[PDB]
């Protein structure tokens, strides 16, 4: 027995209805009960039980979440979606072999948000240690589509760039990104201008942040 | 009331073995089934098995994927459930959760532990180097947390007093080593007037470091 989840990923604007399907490969109902559970999981947290026995709301859980279905076909309904709802949702067979479905990621849609870019040279204690990383943060933007190009003395640097996104923010619905240019102290010290350029739809040209090492 | 608290997670070499525990309180432990559930980083939840209550003789059930390799057992006098894992491989690398399963008229998986991260690799345990990120209306400071293994680290700012305006990014693997950055935005009317310090913890190597964010 396998549980299959609908879109796997879903975007819904604030205030509107989100609908997550779950299909079981075999009936999970008896005459009396439908053995389906629904969970919510936020990054770095355990799952949280929302719905037990297919249609009962767990104690403590807000009434915008509801479940339904029987046999093989099931639904989680979130209405109105709020910002805190940004999360992954799992259905599960709540008896026998207790199978989990694969998850549906819920994205909260919102107005575009321009990134706030900050660039950071190597810390002088890191230089003392023999390393060098140029870090720039691209914060609180939407949509999640973004890219960073690095320029050392005018030319683009492709290798040694580490990118990392936050999960969608629970409060304001934005994404954040960290772009770390990893470098040997050797190459750091042999070049002068360091640039990170963020390409995002909120601007017709790259949001550019720069420094010169000799000017530090 | 109800609390499930795990430990025992960490680094283990391929082919190795490990025992995680899960300490419970706030319910009658012996009358409840207990489950173990795992989640590889970025992937779906996977049910691993349960051990039954006193009524059913503390017998055990496992998923097809871990039968004969993993063992669930319980210390009823102390209210701990265990998961003994042998012959570990790459794919076993996950966050491992215990959860209260069925007992009394109750639904399973209402209560979960915070989870513990198990990592299986040949790579050694390395402490992080923790570097301050200082600049060149609101001001963004950061901490780079470089060259550590294995996960997790935890990062707070001002020992927890600063929480909003924080973006701690997920770690990235670079050739056996993890790199992570945290970011904090505060009003410039409070920096550097009032101090800002990042607190980084690496339990896997008893490291606990504070970095005062000092201007350049
Ligand atoms: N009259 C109800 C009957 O209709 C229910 O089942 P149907 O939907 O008609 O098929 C029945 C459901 O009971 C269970 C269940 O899922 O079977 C089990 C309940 O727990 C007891 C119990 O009867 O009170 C007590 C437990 O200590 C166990 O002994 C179980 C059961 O005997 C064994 O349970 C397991 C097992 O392997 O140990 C795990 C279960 O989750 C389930 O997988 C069962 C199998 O169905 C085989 O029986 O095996 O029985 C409750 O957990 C109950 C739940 O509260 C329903 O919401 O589900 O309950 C009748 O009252």
């Amino acid at each position: 027995i396998v549980l299959t989840q609908s879109p796997a990923s879903l975007a819904v604007s604030l205030g509107q209805r989100a609908t997550i399907s779950c299909r079981a490969s075999k009936s999970v109902s008896s005459s009396v009960n439908s053995y389906m559970h629904w969970y919510q999981q936020k990054p770095g947290q355990p799952p949280k039980l929302l719905i037990y026995l297919a249609s009962n709301l767990e104690s403590g859980v807000p009434a915008r979440f509801s479940g339904s279905g029987s046999g093989t076909d099931f639904t989680l309904n979130i209405h109105p979606v709020e910002e805190e709802d940004a999360a992954t949702y799992y259905c599960q067979h709540s008896r026998e072999l207790r199978t989990f479905g694969g998850g549906t990621k819920l994205e909260i849609k919102r107005a575009d948000a321009a990134p706030t870019v900050s660039i950071f040279p190597p810390s002088s204690e890191q230089l003392t240690s023999g390393g060098a990383s140029v870090v720039c943060f691209l914060n609180n933007f939407y949509p999640k589509d973004i890219n960073v190009k690095w320029k050392i003395d005018g030319s683009e640097r492709q290798n040694g760039v580490l990118n990392s996104w936050t999960d969608q923010d629970s409060k304001d619905s934005t994404y954040s990104m960290s772009s770390t240019l990893t470098l040997t102290k050797d190459e750091y010290e042999r070049h002068n201008s360091y640039t990170c350029e963020a390409t995002h739809k909120t601007s017709t040209s790259p949001v550019v942040k720069s420094f010169n090492r000799n000017e530090c | 009331e109800v609390m499930l608290v795990e430990s025992g997670g960490g680094l283990v070499q391929p082919g190795g073995s490990l025992r995680l525990s899960c300490a419970t309180s706030g319910f009658t432990f012996i009358d409840y089934y207990m489950s173990w559930v795992r989640q590889p980083p970025g992937k779906a939840l996977e049910w691993l098995g349960f051990i039954r209550n006193k009524g059913n003789g503390y017998t055990t059930e496992y998923s097809t994927s871990v039968k004969g390799r993993f063992t669930i057992s319980r210390d009823n006098s102390q209210s701990i459930v265990y998961l003994q894992m042998n012959t570990l491989r790459a794919e076993d690398s996950a966050t491992y959760y215990c959860a209260r399963d069925i007992g009394y008229g109750n639904s399973p998986f209402a209560y979960w532990g915070q989870g513990t991260l198990v990592t299986v690799s040949a790579a050694s345990i390395t402490p992080p180097s923790v570097y301050p990120l200082a600049p060149g209306s609101m001001v963004t400071l950061g901490c780079l947390v470089k060259g550590y293994f294995p996960e997790p680290v935890t990062v707070t700012w001002n020992s927890g007093s600063l929480s909003s305006g924080v973006h701690t990014f997920p770690a990235v693997l670079q050739s056996d080593l993890y790199t992570l950055s945290s970011s904090v935005t505060v009003p410039s009317s409070t920096w550097p007037s009032e101090t800002v310090t990042c607190n980084v913890a690496h339990p896997a190597s008893s490291t606990k470091v504070d970095k005062k964010i000092v201007p350049r």
